[PDB]
This record gives C-alpha cells, sequence and structure tokens, in this order.
C-alpha cells in the first residue's frame, strides 16, 4: 500500500509474514528436506556433521508457538536449515542447490516481508 | 516416530 513495509518488528506482523513466508519456503520445492527433521542416522552422517539441523517444521511450530518474535529468529532458523543443508548436503546433491533455490525465493519473501536484514 | 520425510538422506541418487 503507502505504510513501511520494510520492518516488521512486531512479534505478530512477523510470526505470521514468517509463517506465510515459511509456508512458502516450504511451499517452495526446494525446502523438501528441510520441512520436515531427518532421522539423525538414516542420514548418511548427517548428525554427525550437522551440529545444527534445523527444519521448517521446528521453524512454523516453533513460530507457531510464538518463537520467531523476531526477524531474524526466524531467519536463524530458516537460514540455518539452508546452512545444515549447505553444511554436510553437496551443492550437487540436489539438497543444497534447493538451498540456495529457495533460500533465493525465501530470500525474495523476507526481503519482501521486510523480514531479511542481514 | 511414524513420520514420513522426504530426505533420501541414504546415498543413492540425488540430483
Amino acid at each position: 500500500g503507502s505504510h513501511m513495509s520494510k520492518e516488521p518488528r512486531d512479534p505478530d506482523q512477523l510470526y505470521s509474514t514468517l509463517k506465510s513466508i515459511l509456508q512458502q519456503v516450504k511451499s517452495h520445492q526446494s525446502a523438501w528436506p528441510f520441512m520436515e527433521p531427518v532421522k539423525r542416522t538414516e542420514a548418511p552422517g548427517y548428525y554427525e556433521v550437522i551440529r545444527f539441523p534445523m527444519d521448517l517444521k521446528t521453524m512454523s511450530e516453533r513460530l507457531k508457538n510464538r518463537y520467531y518474535v523476531s526477524k531474524k529468529l526466524f531467519m536463524a532458523d530458516l537460514q540455518r536449515v539452508f546452512t545444515n543443508c549447505k553444511e554436510y548436503n553437496p551443492p550437487e546433491s540436489e539438497y543444497y542447490k534447493c538451498a540456495n533455490i529457495l533460500e533465493k525465493f525465501f530470500f525474495s519473501k523476507i526481503k519482501e516481508a521486510g523480514l531479511i536484514d542481514k | 516416530a511414524r513420520t514420513k520425510q522426504t530426505a533420501r538422506k541414504s546415498t543413492g541418487g540425488k540430483a
């Protein structure tokens, strides 16, 4: 419209922004793994590498519980899903690149949602 | 338990 639309701040405007975003990131194919937490072991030495495994599920669920009271909180979690994906999963394993794929989309989401601030 | 994930994880074919 004509408002700020670049600085959410409020834990509500954020929560659901981040809620709809996470939704969209998750909606974004590339966020197919981050969606649900990994088996920690079915995963080829994943938890052995991934000292920081976050999943969009826990994200929107934490976000649900009203944990995304901060724009970046949301991020550290989403950004995190991407991190672990890039941490172990190769950029050719369809996993990592996915991180980068959605993370890109996700990037347009946040910046659009005035979230992202780097 | 009884989770239906999609992360193939186990090396088999992802690209």
